[PDB]
RNA sequence: GUGGAGCCGCCGCAGGUGCAGAUCUUGGUGGUAGUAGCAAAUAUUCAAACGAGAACUUUGAAGGCCGAAGUGGAGAAGGG
RNA sequence: GACCUGGGUAUAGGGGCGAAAGACUAAUCGAACCAUCUAGUAGCUGGUUCCCUCCGAAGUUUCCCUCAGGAUAGCUGGCG
RNA sequence: GGCGACGUCGGCUACCCACCCGACCCGUCUUGAAACACGGACCAAGGAGUCUAACACGUGCGCGAGUCGGGGGCUCGCACGAAAGCCGCCGUGGCGCAAUGAAGGUGAAGGCCGGCGCGCUCGCCGGCCGAGGUGGGAUCCCGAGGCCUCUCCAGUCCGCCGAGGGGCACCACCGGCCCGUCUCGCCCGCCGCGCCGGGGAGGUGGAGCACGAGCGCACGUGUUAGGACCCGAAAGAUGGU
RNA sequence: CGCGACCUCAGAUCAGACGUGGCGACCCGCUGAAUUUAAGCAUAUUAGUCAGCGGAGGAAAAGAAACUAACCAGGAUUCCCUCAGUAACGGCGAGUGAACAGGGAAGAGCCCAGCGCCGAAUCCCCGCCCCGCGGGGCGCGGGACAUGUGGCGUACGGAAGACCCGCUCCCCGGCGCCGCUCGUGGGGGGCCCAAGUCCUUCUGAUCGAGGCCCAGCCCGUGGACGGUGUGAGGCCGGUAGCGGCCCCCGGCGCGCGCCCGGGUCUUCCCGGAGUCGGGUUGCUUGGGAAUGCAGCCCAAAGCGGGUGGUAAACUCCAUCUAAGGCUAAAUACCGGCACGAGACCGAUAGUCAACAAGUACCGUAAGGGAAAGUUGAAAAGAACUUUGAAGAGAGAGUUCAAGAGGGCGUGAAACCGUUAAGAGGUAAACGGGUGGGGUCCGCGCAGUCCGCCCGGAGGAUUCAACCCGGCGGCGGGUCCGGCCGUGUCGGCGGCCCGGCGGAUCUUUCCCGCCCCCGGGGUCGGCGGGGGACCGUCCCCCGGACCGGCGACCGGCCGCCGC
């Protein structure tokens, strides 16, 4: 409210008369004549902390963390567990970096680009998305958001020759250019591992755009793909190694309960 | 009102401040508004470039900043005079003119005179109906592109000398030192007084 | 998916343009489909309805196979009245009941000179899209 | 059990997030309670009528008061 | 009779008006009413909204127009 | 081991009743509440630590002698896109890496060996090095010795290990260096010999150095400026009726 | 005295024009307090804001230096980031507090008076006709202004005239019109994809299930909305450099109208006064020995004047040219005319107002100012019979429900009525422990253990055990075909047909410079542009170890399925 409840001339009654010391409106005549005026307590009152439009809405994240968090969101789209444990159904699909050739971008009628998704068996996920066409739980249904929708795969490309048309009608799908990616659409809900369909002209650029550890990237100036704090990361292959089990004390497996 | 160790603070909110505040909820709306006024202006005019005229080379005012080069205001006539073009002809050709700018060096003067003729080298004009008074043939075989960008002849060009390597000689390694400054400063605040003490010897008579 | 910015998407505003709609725009939103045969002779999909068209009623309490003309088109209350479908009151008086014309099938049109210019222009402009695919 | 069109788990995020009290605000209702009261300027009674209905309305008869600086007759202001 | 009164008309807020009482000035008068600055200020009152677990005080020293208050040192928890 | 149903078996909840025992009405300031202190008739809904700016420390993350695009720009005329991504010859700038003095200004390296000018307490040349030293100091290293079925012929290992070593961080201390000054003494230099420069030895003042840890983001707490936890005056001023 | 020329003036219902008023969100000028903070309070602060008064516009204000600088000099204004919560001010307390540099957005510049030349070459009105739209013009004649000075050229960056020399005849608006429009301009109206096909549930479908092998169908259209309930397909319509239809925009070419600039030399001209500044007084600012502003007094000069952030005198220097004027963008918008969206509020909330809301009503008046949404798909809103005068019933009727019956969805608590069960002298109520009754729950009722193994007995099958036939995996195998890690080199293999850097190196290289008497000496470096070289990642052969989530092959053992 810009100025709510203060658009009223009122005052405390002051003296006795067995009333509380809240400000009362003036006058006579009508109903609203001696009632409790402004204050968070009263009906028709200015709320406590009338909110200001200069709340710090927008937040900063420095660029290297935005690039650390998107290296970490594409590699989870490669592991066959994390992209199933998020909810995408890659059960009957081939190799997890799905890369189709550049001929996909010459699709210009969506009868064609659906039986692309059927022949790759990626239609086992869109068949799930039609099931999730529910309605919103709460009071969002009057703020013109009414239909919840489980996000589907994302086709990531470059050099559009019509593929933005023949995929923008399929529900739950997302199309994002491999030049200009987006962390918000590669991890819906902050849960890593969205399933992605690539393209040859898209999938090859990432060696020259995020770089490797051997060199840097050529389409970003001062970036190198970040370091990996664990070289050998499976400790079950480590803790069952002869360097360690030469060094250990012994296990100690009696229970030694409470003796009466 | 203050407690254990902290800054002492003068926060300037004693004055009324909530009736003049300026949230920038339109600064995305003002960025893509003033990109329409660069899209629909640079195409509307001409094969003339965007980003305005040719600016000259200008060296900065502060001791802090005199070591560097800046896109100035206009070639101040003299550069239009040594290079020899008319002043009211210059600002329709595409050359900025700033008449209240002076030149008190010959080093900086020729630094723009070559720059102006270099601009006049890389200029092609369109004569009206092709009788061609003092413009050549078909339009430099074609205009080769529509608009130029971010300045005509890259106005920064903060160039620097190589100065590769040298042999230290006898004179260079013995003299030029710190004591050449303490006596240099001593001829800055003990110079006018020593003009006055020699007047003492001309009145000793 | 809507890309045109200068038209709405909000529930609380398309209702305000619907319930407070002017009464010649109101005949456009009260439009009924043509029958399965009659959309193939006149090769046009659907029409705004009028006062002397006989059509069967498809979805309601009164369903199917009772072709009989309409009698009165309340535009204000989004309701047409058809001569067959009625209701006995508690008096014993019979009055019509109302059925929204998007739950109603035209099975014969009335034609005049003003409708021929509608059934031509709405039919020409479907073989425009068919000749987009040259 | 009533009710007739929405809603919830878990993982994150974000608050105008929890009431027994402020002679608290607003709406509602009780005990009090069928209680205080309907007591200034003397006073009403009988029958007939229209009425489903009569102490109070009308009609008559009788007894009354205001009693010409009026409980009378007309106004200005105000009311519409 | 320094008499009583209708209407008309004059004087306005630190102003009016007073055979004076600080009376009277639209139920308000030792400074009217109305709106705004304004949500004025308070070391002074009243209130302060879920559960379990763990630790758990102080009313003393110094300085202050200080004595119903704050500063500081003490006592206290949390993080190590 | 033994006993029994068509009304009997087991069981309480916000069910009712009886009995024995213990039991004054809550909120609140206060040394002290059931108080002859004050608020509370009873329900329903509303109702009070907020948001920004700034600083502090704690913590998490990314980069690290650096860092940060916050301000602009580029990327069709696109729902979500008022996003996201990119620039770097946009690092201007901010904070940091250097302090100190009122200021003009100045401005943080030593250790050893050889040797020399009268080694004058004062001083100088060549080389190796290089943040000096004392005490503690987790960790690590060496480790005499000890360890197995007959006594000799040996191995990676393991196990305690007296002593001894190199000793991180940090703490106490001594020493040095920079700057301001103070006292005391000679020496050196000359874009040009002066009410010029540079210096040394002791004592002190500094928010300093002595192999840098910062910046940005986020969160929590604390303290303030903001109507600032909600509600409260007697008043004050301006403009009017 | 009478007539006339003027000068200062009047009068008019003279002819023709003009200004007031409203709004006020942003802008401009002026006047401008107190509460508050200082723990009191006088300076200070709050604040040059609130109120008051006047001015306008789609923007206004500001503006082409009487500047900032003090070095290698910048160059109108406005706005944002930084400068900086810094210099500075302040009972030096509380607190207030700029600017120049620097990076960006936008970047447009100009006019006059005066000194001078041109014989007022200037303008208004009036009348006629040229001839043209809805009108404005050059013609043709008649009244004014004006010599106390109109118009051309002219502005301090210099200008003017006379020379001399070397180039060139342009530009300007309109006109009925034809072709483009940039999202292809803007406005307007009418159109443009596909299911109601089968079963089934419901009062109603928009629900559930099904549509052979093409996945029932359309997808550049699966945004949304109403439709008897949850709808890509039933309808508005969303998508599309989709069409056609109408009206208006800027930009062809005949008849208009104006129409010589340039460089040197010579001479000549060259500037705003009660203003600048000083003295004093009030306000103000960070401006401090007065920054701005205003009053009153004193009142300038021309190698003069302003500024140069500590009063002053002298002495150089630096920059600038005031007291006259206009001007687009970048910027501001809680009023309006339209729009779009929301990690909003959802009828004691959100504005005061979701509804006959600035309305009812109060006050003399300024002014104060509410409460108040929902029947159902459809009113199908109860015809009719009966007691009562009617309010109201009882039967009947509608509908899925009157347990929705006209402020009618859901119907809470306090409170009330009755029925039911229980109980009754310490007001009731509570806590702890039982007991008794009831409502019901399961249990389910002397009718409860349940699953493995084994020995009996009948009863009926069929693999196993064995093996070949078999598709597939696991485990170690010669890494034999393809693998990759970090290296030495070599082939520099592509360097001069790799990529990228490097304040590596390159005066014999490439033009344009300065220095030097028509040409030379690199004569030293410049601006520019090569190619030699270092460092690091790309093909090849040789070399390293495991051939590791880097895997296919055959070979083996041991599984498994048919
Ligand atoms: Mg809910
Ligand atoms: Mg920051
Ligand atoms: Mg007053
Ligand atoms: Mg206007
Ligand atoms: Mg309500």
């Amino acid at each position: 409210s810009e100025l709510a409840g203060h658009q009223t001339s009122a005052e405390s009654w002051g003296t006795g008369r067995a009333v509380a010391r809240i400000p009362r409106v003036r006058g006579g005549g009508t109903h609203r004549s001696g009632q409790g005026a402004f204050g968070n307590m009263c009906r028709g009152g200015r709320m406590f902390a009338p909110t200001k439009t200069w709340r710090r809405w927008h937040r900063r994240v420095n660029t290297t963390q935005k690039r650390y968090a998107i290296c970490s969101a594409l590699a989870a789209s490669a592991l066959p567990a994390l992209v199933m444990s998020k909810g995408h159904r890659i059960e009957e699909v081939p190799e997890l970096p799905l890369v189709v050739e550049d001929k996909v971008e010459g699709y210009k009628k969506t009868k064609e680009a659906v039986l692309l998704l059927k022949k790759l068996k990626a239609w086992n996920d869109i068949k799930k998305v039609y099931a999730s066409q529910r309605m919103r739980a709460g009071k969002g249904k009057m703020r013109n958001r009414r239909r919840i929708q489980r996000r589907g795969p994302c086709i990531i490309y470059n050099e559009d020759n019509g593929i933005i048309k023949a995929f923008r009608n399929i529900p739950g799908i997302t199309l994002l250019n491999v030049s200009k990616l987006n962390i918000l659409k590669l991890a819906p809900g902050g849960h890593v591992g969205r399933f992605c369909i690539w393209t040859e002209s898209a999938f090859r650029k990432l060696d020259e755009l995020y770089g490797t550890w051997r060199k840097a990237a050529s389409l970003k100036s001062n970036y190198n793909l970040p370091m990996h704090k664990m070289i050998n990361t499976d400790l079950s292959r480590i803790l069952k190694s002869p360097e360690i089990q030469r060094a250990l004390r012994a296990p100690r497996k009696k229970i030694h309960r409470r003796v009466l | 009102a203050p407690s254990r160790n902290g800054m002492v603070l003068k926060p300037h909110f004693h004055k009324d401040w909530q009736r003049r505040v300026a949230t920038w909820f339109n600064q995305p709306a003002r960025k893509i508004r003033r990109r329409k006024a660069r899209q629909a202006k640079a195409r509307r005019i001409a094969p003339r470039p965007a980003s305005g005229p040719i600016r000259p080379i200008v060296r900065c005012p502060t001791v802090r900043y005199h070591t560097k080069v800046r896109a100035g205001r206009g070639f101040s006539l003299e550069e239009l005079r040594v290079a020899g073009i008319h002043k009211k002809v210059a600002r329709t050709i595409g050359i900025s003119v700033d008449p209240r700018r002076r030149n008190k060096s010959t080093e900086s003067l020729q630094a723009n005179v070559q720059r102006l003729k270099e601009y006049r080298s890389k200029l092609i004009l369109f004569p009206r109906k092709p009788s061609a008074p003092k413009k050549g043939d078909s339009s430099a075989e074609e205009l080769k592109l529509a608009t130029q960008l971010t300045g005509p002849v890259m106005p920064v060009r903060n160039v620097y000398k190589k100065e590769k390597a040298r042999v230290i000689t006898e004179e260079e390694k013995n003299f030029k030192a710190f004591a050449s400054l303490r006596m240099a400063r001593a001829n800055a605040r003990l110079f006018g007084i020593r003009a006055k003490r020699a007047k003492e010897a001309a009145e000793q008579d | 998916m809507k890309f045109n910015p200068f038209v709405t998407s909000d529930r609380s505003k398309n209702r305000k343009r619907h319930f407070n709609a002017p009464s010649h725009i109101r005949r456009k939103i009260m439009s009924s489909p043509l029958s399965k045969e009659l959309r193939q002779k006149y090769n046009v999909r659907s029409m705004p309805i009028r006062k002397d068209d006989e059509v069967q009623v498809v979805r309601g309490h009164y369903k199917g196979q009772q072709i009989g003309k309409v009698v009165q088109v309340y535009r204000k209350k989004y309701v047409i009245y058809i001569e067959r479908v009625q209701r006995e009151k508690a008096n014993g008086t019979t009055v019509h009941v109302g059925i929204h014309p998007s739950k109603v099938v035209i099975t014969r049109l009335k034609l005049d000179k003003d409708r021929k210019k509608i059934l031509e222009r709405k039919a020409k402009s479907r073989q425009v899209g068919k000749e987009k695919g040259k």
